[PDB]
């Protein structure tokens, strides 16, 4: 089972205050410490402190300006970093790990993308991209999703539940006028569909939702 | 039944629940100082065994205020408990001539 | 605090070569060096402790070397799966520090790109806007230029790009081009043309469709 | 007797900015560094004791980091009254000496 459960986004208007959550599961040992590390997008890793929940101590890097502040709860096994003060210098994934005392991150947490915006939280339109009427194929054919219209990344696209993992690109979104968009592109053999079902997952946390949308051929 | 021998046996596991008390404390009284080498248990426990035998290399040493009173307790008990071990040593020797010299 | 360099920045291997990641720290730190592989989107993934420990589940391909302030993470015949960034980590003193990161570059043979037009769908033409999405995929090397005509005339407004990183799964590119319309411009014109140029060919690789 | 190296000796800044003043002492001193900061015509004043340790009265936007012989003053959103000369000063080994300072502009 995952070891570290984050939440995948995190939206904060600049001067508010976020309270991003990390809940362990697995063995726990009163030796556990609990790192928080930054990153920035195309950026390295950046530790930002750490907690031993099994006394409520937690320690700080020195060489940076102190927005977190690291609290944990025993009793449902979940660690805390209250940001506080935020500007855009500090919207970046941030990532739990769980070290046992030995000096290294045994395991990390999938990460929570803040983003420090005014902007309102949009939910995407997911429109489906198959091939036009004229177009011939070989023996693959390749079919895509557009999603568009977005704020605050990420979104999570998967094909067919995730059941369709070969032949699977998902491009960098792009920003303009307040707003995400990306494409993901899948091949699959040409033979294939659309007999077989090819349907594209969306995954928007910020907006807690997720759409499917089934590719058929232009009609 | 014999004093000495029950006091020897509780310092022994008394020094064991000592050296495993310092070395988590120790962790936690050092992690928050910049510099510090003594923050991670299983080489914390090895300091905490060379400070209770006074066997001390100098390959890890505390920092801080509180990790050094961390290690002054680990020092007075491994001191004692070796001195315990002792001072028992010489009572079971005192009794044992006692009895070999009939009296 | 410990400085740990990293360098060079980027290393650039053919597959089945052995490569070697290099990580200095600005003092001696015994053998307290771990390195960790996040792929893109990825979260870090420990590979090796204590500077040469073995992890459970990681290839055999991976090992570490070096004590002191010298470390080299080691990949016995790289292949795609193994593109990603690798960080190193020192335990030895507080606080715990980073190095900033090796990225891992496959030097595969040239790939024309395979280019894909779609038309926009039913749905966005029904909410009222126009996109038209050109894709370019599985290329090799990373250069490439992709130009859109509508009706035979070059095209520059509403074009937003987009490329990938390598492929871990085959070490090639891809980029997806977006030219952006209202539904009254796109029903103004028929033709809509994407045009792909590559090195692997002196002519370029056009895909099209009529709105008709 | 320890050298220590304030480099650059001038620091140009815009206000609200945030600034790093850096003393590299010759040889490895924990964290026995202290910084004081002096005014023109004024005497020194004590701002950060042993790298990092705060002082009563000396607004929050200071801070110090560093172990070994790197060590940063930090100060978050420069204003006016930050115009002055820094100084660091070490006091791990006999005698202690003083760092040959550096001047914040704005
Ligand atoms: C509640 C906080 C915990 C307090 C006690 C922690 C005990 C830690 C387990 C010790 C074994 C570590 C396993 C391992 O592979 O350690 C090696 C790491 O690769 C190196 O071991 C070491 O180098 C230090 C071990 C020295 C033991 C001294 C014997 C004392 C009678
Ligand atoms: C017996 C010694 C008490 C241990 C103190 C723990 C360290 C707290 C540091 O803030």
């Amino acid at each position: 089972q995952v070891q570290l459960q984050q939440p995948g986004a995190e939206l904060v208007k600049p001067g508010a205050s976020v309270k991003l959550s990390c809940k362990a599961s697995g063995y726990t040992f009163t030796s556990d410490w609990i790192h928080w590390v930054k990153q920035r997008p195309g950026h390295g890793l950046e530790w930002i402190g750490e907690i031993i929940p099994s006394y409520g101590r937690a320690n700080y890097n020195e060489k940076i300006q102190k927005k977190a502040t690291l609290t944990a709860d025993k009793s449902s096994s979940t660690a805390f970093m209250q940001l506080s003060s935020l500007t855009s210098e500090d919207s970046a994934v941030y990532y739990c790990a769980r070290e046992r005392g030995d000096g290294y991150f045994a395991v990390w947490g999938a990460g929570t993308t803040v983003t420090v915006s005014s902007a309102k939280t949009t939910p995407p339109s997911v429109y489906p991209l198959a091939p036009g009427s004229a177009a011939q194929t070989n023996s693959m054919v390749t079919l895509g999703c557009l999603v568009k219209g977005y704020f605050p990344e990420p979104v999570t696209v998967t094909w067919n539940s995730g059941s369709l993992s070969s032949g699977v690109h998902t491009f960098p979104a792009v920003l303009q006028s307040d707003l995400y968009t990306l494409s993901s592109s899948v091949t699959v053999p040409s033979s294939s569909w659309p007999s077989e079902t090819v349907t594209c997952n969306v995954a928007h946390p910020a907006s807690s939702t997720k759409v499917d949308k089934k590719i058929v051929p232009r009609d | 039944s014999a004093l000495h021998w029950r006091a020897a046996g509780a310092a022994t596991v008394l020094l064991v629940i000592v050296l495993l008390a310092g070395s988590y404390l120790a962790v936690l009284a050092e992690r928050g100082a910049p510099g510090a080498q003594l923050i991670t248990y299983p080489r914390a426990l090895w300091w905490s065994v060379e400070t209770a035998t006074t066997v001390c290399y100098g390959d890890l040493y505390p920092v801080t205020l509180w990790g050094r009173c961390v290690a002054v307790v680990v020092m007075v008990a491994g001191i004692t408990s070796f001195g315990l071990v002792t001072a028992a040593l010489a009572t079971w020797f005192v009794g044992r001539e006692q009895e070999r010299r009939g009296h | 605090d410990i400085l740990l360099t990293q360098s060079p920045a980027i290393l650039s291997v053919s597959p089945g070569e052995r490569v070697s990641f290099s990580c200095r720290a600005s003092q001696s730190i015994g053998t307290d060096i771990h390195w960790y592989q996040q792929r893109t989107n990825g979260s870090p993934r420990l590979l090796i402790k204590y500077a040469s420990e073995s992890i459970s589940g990681i290839p055999s391909r991976f090992s570490g070397s070096g004590s002191g302030t010298d470390f080299t993470l080691s990949i016995n015949s790289v292949e795609s799966e193994d593109i990603a960034n690798y960080y190193c980590q020192q335990s030895n003193r507080w606080p715990f520090t980073f190095g900033s990161g090796t990225k891992l570059e496959i030097k595969r043979a040239d790939a024309a790109p395979t280019v894909s037009i779609f038309p926009p769908s039913s749905e966005q033409l029904t909410s009222g806007g126009a996109s038209v999405v050109c894709f370019l995929n599985n290329f090799y090397p990373k250069d490439i230029n992709v130009k859109w005509k509508i009706d035979g005339s070059e095209r520059q407004n509403g074009v937003l790009n987009s490329w990938t990183d390598q492929d871990s799964k085959d070490s090639t590119y891809s980029m997806s081009s977006t030219l952006t319309l209202t539904k009254d411009e796109y029903e103004r014109h028929n033709s809509y043309t994407c045009e792909a140029t590559h090195k692997t060919s002196t002519s370029p690789i056009v895909k099209s469709f009529n709105r008709n």
